[PDB]
Protein backbone atom coordinates (compact mmCIF):
# COMPACT_ATOMS: atom_id res chain seq x y z
CA UNK A 1 0.00 0.00 0.00
CA UNK A 2 2.94 2.43 0.31
CA UNK A 3 3.46 3.33 -3.39
CA UNK A 4 -0.12 4.56 -3.86
CA UNK A 5 0.31 7.20 -1.16
CA UNK A 6 3.35 8.58 -2.96
CA UNK A 7 0.96 9.17 -5.87
CA UNK A 8 -1.81 10.52 -3.60
CA UNK A 9 -4.48 7.86 -4.20
CA UNK A 10 -5.54 6.37 -0.85
CA UNK A 11 -6.35 8.14 2.39
CA UNK A 12 -3.67 8.92 4.93
CA UNK A 13 -5.51 7.17 7.77
CA UNK A 14 -5.21 3.86 5.85
CA UNK A 15 -1.39 4.19 5.72
CA UNK A 16 -1.28 5.27 9.36
CA UNK A 17 -3.25 2.11 10.29
CA UNK A 18 -0.82 -0.03 8.21
CA UNK A 19 2.26 1.34 9.96
CA UNK A 20 0.60 0.93 13.36
CA UNK A 21 -0.21 -2.69 12.52
CA UNK A 22 3.40 -3.40 11.56
CA UNK A 23 4.69 -1.86 14.79
CA UNK A 24 2.19 -3.83 16.88
CA UNK A 25 3.19 -7.06 15.16
CA UNK A 26 6.84 -6.33 15.92
CA UNK A 27 5.97 -5.77 19.59
CA UNK A 28 4.08 -9.07 19.74
CA UNK A 29 7.00 -10.95 18.19
CA UNK A 30 9.27 -9.41 20.82
CA UNK A 31 6.89 -10.67 23.52
CA UNK A 32 7.04 -14.18 22.06
CA UNK A 33 10.83 -14.16 21.80
CA UNK A 34 11.08 -13.08 25.43
CA UNK A 35 8.66 -15.81 26.53
CA UNK A 36 11.02 -18.24 24.82
CA UNK A 37 14.18 -16.77 26.37
CA UNK A 38 12.67 -17.43 29.77
CA UNK A 39 12.30 -21.20 30.19
CA UNK A 40 15.58 -21.40 28.27
CA UNK A 41 17.40 -20.35 31.45
CA UNK A 42 16.20 -23.59 33.07
CA UNK A 43 17.44 -25.77 30.19
CA UNK A 44 20.88 -24.17 29.91
CA UNK A 45 22.69 -27.45 30.52
CA UNK A 46 22.96 -29.37 27.27
CA UNK A 47 22.54 -32.90 28.65
CA UNK A 48 19.55 -34.25 30.56
CA UNK A 49 21.73 -36.22 32.97
CA UNK A 50 23.64 -33.08 34.00
CA UNK A 51 20.63 -30.96 34.98
CA UNK A 52 20.56 -29.64 38.58
CA UNK A 53 17.27 -31.32 39.46
CA UNK A 54 18.37 -34.81 38.41
CA UNK A 55 21.67 -34.66 40.30
CA UNK A 56 19.91 -33.84 43.57
CA UNK A 57 18.00 -37.13 43.43
CA UNK A 58 21.18 -38.97 42.42
CA UNK A 59 22.80 -37.79 45.65
CA UNK A 60 19.93 -39.22 47.70
CA UNK A 61 20.18 -42.49 45.76
CA UNK A 62 23.88 -42.60 46.65
CA UNK A 63 23.20 -41.99 50.34
CA UNK A 64 20.58 -44.75 50.42
CA UNK A 65 22.91 -47.15 48.62
CA UNK A 66 25.72 -46.49 51.09
CA UNK A 67 23.20 -47.12 53.87
CA UNK A 68 22.31 -50.50 52.36
CA UNK A 69 25.92 -51.53 51.66
CA UNK A 70 26.76 -50.89 55.32
CA UNK A 71 24.45 -53.61 56.65
CA UNK A 72 27.55 -55.85 56.39
CA UNK A 73 30.08 -54.95 59.08
CA UNK A 74 33.67 -55.28 57.88
CA UNK A 75 36.83 -55.74 59.95
CA UNK A 76 39.24 -52.78 59.63
CA UNK A 77 42.33 -54.62 60.90
CA UNK A 78 44.02 -58.00 60.72
CA UNK A 79 44.03 -59.66 64.12
CA UNK A 80 42.33 -62.07 66.48
CA UNK A 81 38.93 -62.01 68.15
CA UNK A 82 38.95 -61.60 71.93
CA UNK A 83 35.47 -60.76 73.31
CA UNK A 84 32.14 -61.52 71.62
CA UNK A 85 29.02 -59.85 73.02
CA UNK A 86 26.94 -60.13 69.83
CA UNK A 87 24.35 -62.86 69.28
CA UNK A 88 21.84 -63.50 66.49
CA UNK A 89 18.76 -61.38 67.04
CA UNK A 90 20.43 -58.60 69.03
CA UNK A 91 19.32 -55.01 68.47
CA UNK A 92 22.37 -52.93 67.57
CA UNK A 93 23.03 -49.20 67.40
CA UNK A 94 26.29 -47.42 66.48
CA UNK A 95 27.11 -47.14 70.20
CA UNK A 96 27.00 -50.84 71.15
CA UNK A 97 30.35 -52.69 71.29
CA UNK A 98 30.37 -55.94 69.33
CA UNK B 1 30.02 -34.76 53.69
CA UNK B 2 30.93 -34.76 50.00
CA UNK B 3 27.41 -35.88 49.11
CA UNK B 4 25.92 -33.05 51.18
CA UNK B 5 28.29 -30.55 49.54
CA UNK B 6 27.20 -31.61 46.06
CA UNK B 7 23.55 -31.32 47.07
CA UNK B 8 24.10 -27.75 48.28
CA UNK B 9 25.87 -26.82 45.03
CA UNK B 10 22.96 -28.12 42.96
CA UNK B 11 20.59 -26.00 45.04
CA UNK B 12 22.70 -22.91 44.37
CA UNK B 13 22.64 -23.50 40.62
CA UNK B 14 18.85 -23.88 40.61
CA UNK B 15 18.40 -20.63 42.54
CA UNK B 16 20.63 -18.73 40.11
CA UNK B 17 18.59 -19.99 37.16
CA UNK B 18 15.27 -18.96 38.72
CA UNK B 19 16.54 -15.44 39.40
CA UNK B 20 17.66 -15.15 35.77
CA UNK B 21 14.17 -16.20 34.69
CA UNK B 22 12.59 -13.38 36.71
CA UNK B 23 14.95 -10.85 35.16
CA UNK B 24 13.82 -12.01 31.70
CA UNK B 25 10.14 -11.76 32.66
CA UNK B 26 10.84 -8.07 33.24
CA UNK B 27 11.72 -7.66 29.55
CA UNK B 28 8.57 -9.51 28.54
CA UNK B 29 6.45 -7.03 30.50
CA UNK B 30 8.31 -4.14 28.87
CA UNK B 31 7.32 -5.47 25.45
CA UNK B 32 3.70 -5.64 26.59
CA UNK B 33 3.94 -1.99 27.64
CA UNK B 34 5.22 -1.13 24.17
CA UNK B 35 2.27 -2.76 22.40
CA UNK B 36 -0.22 -1.01 24.68
CA UNK B 37 1.50 2.31 24.02
CA UNK B 38 1.18 1.78 20.27
CA UNK B 39 -2.54 1.11 20.67
CA UNK B 40 -2.97 4.31 22.68
CA UNK B 41 -1.04 6.34 20.12
CA UNK B 42 -3.29 5.14 17.31
CA UNK B 43 -6.47 5.83 19.28
CA UNK B 44 -5.17 9.33 20.01
CA UNK B 45 -4.29 10.01 16.37
CA UNK B 46 -7.78 9.04 15.21
CA UNK B 47 -9.49 11.49 17.58
CA UNK B 48 -7.49 14.56 16.54
CA UNK B 49 -8.80 14.15 12.97
CA UNK C 1 23.19 -10.11 45.34
CA UNK C 2 19.59 -11.33 45.10
CA UNK C 3 18.32 -13.01 48.30
CA UNK C 4 17.91 -16.52 46.86
CA UNK C 5 21.55 -16.66 45.74
CA UNK C 6 22.60 -15.45 49.20
CA UNK C 7 20.60 -18.16 50.98
CA UNK C 8 21.99 -20.87 48.71
CA UNK C 9 25.51 -19.54 49.28
CA UNK C 10 24.97 -19.77 53.04
CA UNK C 11 23.83 -23.41 52.63
CA UNK C 12 26.94 -24.16 50.50
CA UNK C 13 29.27 -22.56 53.04
CA UNK C 14 27.81 -24.69 55.83
CA UNK C 15 28.35 -27.80 53.72
CA UNK C 16 31.94 -26.79 52.95
CA UNK C 17 32.68 -26.23 56.63
CA UNK C 18 31.21 -29.61 57.54
CA UNK C 19 33.38 -31.24 54.87
CA UNK C 20 36.59 -29.46 55.88
CA UNK C 21 36.13 -30.35 59.55
CA UNK C 22 36.83 -34.00 58.64
CA UNK C 23 40.46 -33.34 59.65
CA UNK C 24 40.84 -32.92 63.42
CA UNK C 25 43.39 -30.27 64.36
CA UNK C 26 45.33 -29.84 67.60
CA UNK C 27 44.99 -26.35 69.20
CA UNK C 28 48.22 -26.66 71.15
CA UNK C 29 51.95 -27.35 70.87
CA UNK C 30 52.27 -30.21 73.35
CA UNK C 31 52.81 -33.94 73.73
CA UNK C 32 50.40 -36.84 73.16
CA UNK C 33 49.55 -38.69 76.35
CA UNK C 34 46.37 -40.85 76.53
CA UNK C 35 45.54 -41.99 72.98
CA UNK C 36 42.28 -43.91 72.78
CA UNK C 37 41.33 -43.68 69.07
CA UNK C 38 42.00 -46.56 66.69
CA UNK C 39 41.43 -46.79 62.93
CA UNK C 40 38.00 -48.14 62.10
CA UNK C 41 36.49 -46.52 65.18
CA UNK C 42 33.08 -44.83 65.10
CA UNK C 43 33.38 -41.49 66.88
CA UNK C 44 31.04 -38.68 67.93
CA UNK C 45 31.58 -35.04 68.96
CA UNK C 46 31.74 -36.23 72.59
CA UNK C 47 34.21 -39.11 72.29
CA UNK C 48 37.69 -38.45 73.72
CA UNK C 49 40.35 -39.18 71.11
Amino acid sequence: RVPLGNANLIGREELQHARDAVTSAQAQLDVAIQQYNANQAMILGTKLEDQPAVQQAATEVRNAWLALERTRIISPMTGYVSRRAVQPGAQISPTTPL
Amino acid sequence: ARQAFEKAKTALASSVRQTHQLMINSKQLQANIEVQKIALAKAQSDYNR
